[PDB]
């Protein structure tokens, strides 16, 4: 298909979403087993877990709306994720797992694919305190909170040094963008609260 | 004296020269597929060996200076040989000047308009200051014109091996998708195989200026029809193997996207050095213009006995040895002809006049060696390589007016017979007041060019 | 945070920001001076001085 696209004059741009992975990726099954570098993949914390109920670190929120830790049984640790629970979110802070999104970059451009669309971009890196947020309704029991509307989200999007990990993503495709007529195109989605 | 080694090293350097940079965007925008135009890269190849040879007969029986004018005299009769005397003035030597010189701007202006194409001002504004150049440096001085011509044949070699060691080892390396599932699209229409034999052939464009070497072989009747038969094979062995390296390193549909398409190459497989192709091809471009200027002078001069062609052309200049009044005169026609056309639209119109009396020749071969002529000829060919050429070129200049006309095989028309016309009411009548516009005009020109007739 | 202004290896910044952290120790032990040099010298970026 990319043969056929490229005789035809077009171009192919493909989504990218390298935030999170399934939670049956190779990486999280090591991962949980603390197999070699990949113990820290994933971002881990420790959390009480008895009777089926659990005490997250904090009182952070999926998008989806529940809370965002979850327990793992191998590990007997809570691992984060932003989205439903299958979907554990990246440890974007240790450089380990950026050599990795570098090389899928790389083994994409190689196939002839002409840029990409990088999706979920504000919730690559988090708070590495994990203070807890402010609400909405201060005077709300701190029991009910599940929805995500209920919080103001200043520790899980848009954090200090997450436009430096874009600026990375764009020079791995500036190797492959030097011979004219094959510039890679490199797109993302917008934030819909704000436009500055 | 030049042996048979040197027999072939100045023929294979003579052939070889911008066509092979600008031809292939050409042949293959007819033939659709990389299969196809990979065989009119032999089948015009082994087409010019023939034409060479064939010519090798007459330059040995003939045995005259004139270059092909004789040749059409000793015939036909003195209308054809002053027919081609007047179109080899008028379209084929400045037509083919203009080619080499538009093709030259193709290549400096590309890098600096990478990814898309430059504007039609750039590259004749470019190509205009080329013509003006080398046909300035070429009045001025003899030295001028050998002195970089060796140096000039150096960089177009060094590039023809390095695309080809380039596009071998890569073919080692298993990049063979684009010739997988050749032929698929061939479009093989005398419409198309026409059109594409006239850019193919545009790359072997000096086979017919090959007997001059005869002179200073060592042994020229046993060694020349070797040195041609050896040398050229040898060269169309070189463009598909050039050609070849092209289709392994770009696509299809990548090749008519761009004019210069050695360019495209060296982005793609010389990125430290890219700009050494550019760069090189335009040495070896402006080298080949080099060559085609220093023959202007020559069949003016042969000509001019014969009261054919105007006496004047072939007066040269005391203070420097140079044909003045002949080039001045070949590039202003060059500059008429940049400006109306373009590379494509030459290509055709160059090959169209030129291929008709490429033709009558080598029917002269035959027709005084049937009837006519009983000479001795020391190099014989077989009866069926001239038969070959002119069922052939009779094809090449007969298919593409009648299944793609165009409006400039009208213009090639209209020439040739203006000068039929100029040759009853100037030549063959001989008029009185005929004399009185030449006489007052050519020395005249003498007084103003401070020109002088040669012996 | 400091080694942030050392710059990226495609946007440069601060040449260097000021090690003040040698300036703190107010007591002599060779494990508080030891502490300092290879606290700034490992979380350094790779070719910065
Ligand atoms: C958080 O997850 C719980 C499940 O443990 C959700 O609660 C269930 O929601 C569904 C909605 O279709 C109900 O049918 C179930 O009865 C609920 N379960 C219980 C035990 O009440 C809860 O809605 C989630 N929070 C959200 C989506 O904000
Ligand atoms: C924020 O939530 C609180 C509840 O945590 C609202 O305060 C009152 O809460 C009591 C709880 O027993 C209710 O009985 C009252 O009806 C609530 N007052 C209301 C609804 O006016 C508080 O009003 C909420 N604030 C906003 C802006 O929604
Ligand atoms: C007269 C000629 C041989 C002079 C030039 C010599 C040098 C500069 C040439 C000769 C053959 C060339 C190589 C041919 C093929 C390749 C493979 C390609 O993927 C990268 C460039 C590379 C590795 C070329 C580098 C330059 C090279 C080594
Ligand atoms: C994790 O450890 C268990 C226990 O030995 C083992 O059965 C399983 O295969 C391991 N999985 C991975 C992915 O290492
Ligand atoms: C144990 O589980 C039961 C489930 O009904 C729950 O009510 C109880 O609070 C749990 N106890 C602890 C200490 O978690
Ligand atoms: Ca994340």
């Amino acid at each position: 298909l990319v043969a056929a696209i490229h005789d035809k004059g077009l171009k192919l741009i493909i989504d990218f979403i390298p935030n999170h992975t399934s939670d049956k990726h190779a990486w999280f099954q090591w991962s949980r087993n603390r197999t070699g570098k990949y113990t820290d993949y994933y971002i881990w914390h420790d959390c009480n877990y008895e009777n089926g109920t659990t005490i997250p670190p904090n009182n952070w929120l999926s998008v989806y709306g529940n809370s965002s830790w979850h327990f793992d049984e191998v590990r007997k640790q809570c691992y984060f994720h932003q989205f439903m629970k299958e979907q554990p979110d990246l440890n974007f802070r240790n450089p380990d797992v950026q050599e990795e999104i570098k090389e899928i970059i790389q083994f994409w451009l190689s196939k002839g694919v002409d840029g990409f669309s990088f999706n979920a971009l504000q919730y690559l890196l988090e708070a590495k305190h994990l203070r807890d947020e402010a609400q909405v309704n201060k005077t709300q029991i701190p029991d009910t909170v599940t929805h995500y509307s209920q919080l103001h989200h200043d520790f899980t999007t848009t954090q200090v040094g997450m436009h430096d990990i874009v600026r990375s993503f764009r020079q791995t495709m500036n190797q492959y963008s030097r011979e004219p007529g094959r510039y890679r195109f490199m797109g993302t989605e917008a934030h819909g609260e704000s436009i500055t | 004296e030049l042996g048979l080694f040197s027999g072939t090293c100045i023929i294979v350097g003579t052939i070889i020269g911008s066509g092979i940079f600008i031809s292939p965007k050409s042949v293959l925008s007819n033939m659709e597929a990389v299969g196809p135009c990979l065989i009119i890269w032999a089948m015009c190849g082994v087409l010019a060996t023939l034409g060479a040879l064939c010519f090798a007969e007459l330059g040995t029986m003939i045995t005259k200076s004139g270059g092909e004018y004789p040749y059409l005299m000793e015939a036909f009769g003195p209308i054809p040989a002053y027919l081609f005397s007047w179109s080899s003035l008028f379209v084929i030597k400045p037509s083919s000047f203009a080619i080499i010189c538009l093709s030259f701007s193709e290549y400096v202006c590309a890098p600096f308009y990478s990814g898309c194409s430059p504007p039609q001002v750039v590259i004749k504004t470019l190509a205009a200051a080329a013509i003006l150049l080398i046909s300035t440096v070429n009045a001025l001085s003899v030295r001028l014109g050998s002195y970089v011509q060796n140096v000039f044949t150096a960089a177009k070699m060094v590039i023809v091996v390095i695309i080809i060691i380039s596009g071998l080892v890569l073919l080692a390396q298993g990049n063979t998708r684009n010739f997988e599932n050749s032929f698929e699209g061939a479009s093989l229409s005398v419409g198309s195989i026409s059109l594409a034999l006239y850019n193919g052939l545009w790359a072997y464009d000096g086979w017919n200026q090959l007997n001059y070497i005869t002179e200073e072989l060592r042994n020229p009747f046993r060694n020349l029809p070797l040195a041609i038969i050896i040398g050229i094979p040898l060269v169309t062995g070189c463009y598909i193997l050039m050609n070849v390296s092209y289709f392994t390193v770009m696509t299809a549909t990548e090749l008519l996207q761009s004019q210069a398409v050695a360019v495209t190459f060296g982005d793609r497989v010389l990125y430290p050095a890219s700009w050494i192709v550019p760069l090189f091809v335009a040495f070896s471009t402006i080298g080949a213009a080099n060559g085609s200027c220093f023959t202007a002078g020559r069949l003016v001069f042969v000509a001019g006995r014969e009261g054919h062609m105007l006496k004047v052309l072939s007066y040269i200049s005391v203070k420097r040895l140079t044909p003045a009044p002949a080039i001045m005169f070949h590039s202003m026609i060059a500059i008429i002809y940049i400006i109306p056309g373009d590379i494509n639209s030459l290509v055709n119109y160059f090959s169209f006049a030129a291929w008709l009396f490429y033709g009558l020749t080598i029917t002269g071969l035959i027709v005084m060696r049937f009837t006519r002529k009983e000479l001795k000829r020391p190099i014989k060919v077989p009866i069926f390589i001239p038969i070959l050429v002119t069922l052939l070129s009779v094809f090449l200049v007969l298919a593409p007016i009648i299944s793609a006309p165009a409006w400039e095989y009208l213009y090639c028309v209209l020439f040739m017979l203006s000068g039929l016309v100029f040759y009853f009411l100037f030549v063959h009548y001989k008029f009185g007041w005929a004399q009185k516009i030449s006489k007052p005009l050519t020395m005249h020109l003498q007084m103003l060019m401070e020109v002088v007739p040669p012996e | 945070e400091t080694m942030v202004y050392y710059g990226l290896p495609f946007i440069q910044e601060a040449d260097f920001p000021f090690n003040s952290y040698l300036s703190k120790l107010d007591k002599p032990s060779g494990n508080s001076v030891s502490e300092v040099i290879t606290s700034w010298l490992e979380n350094m970026p790779e070719g910065k001085w």
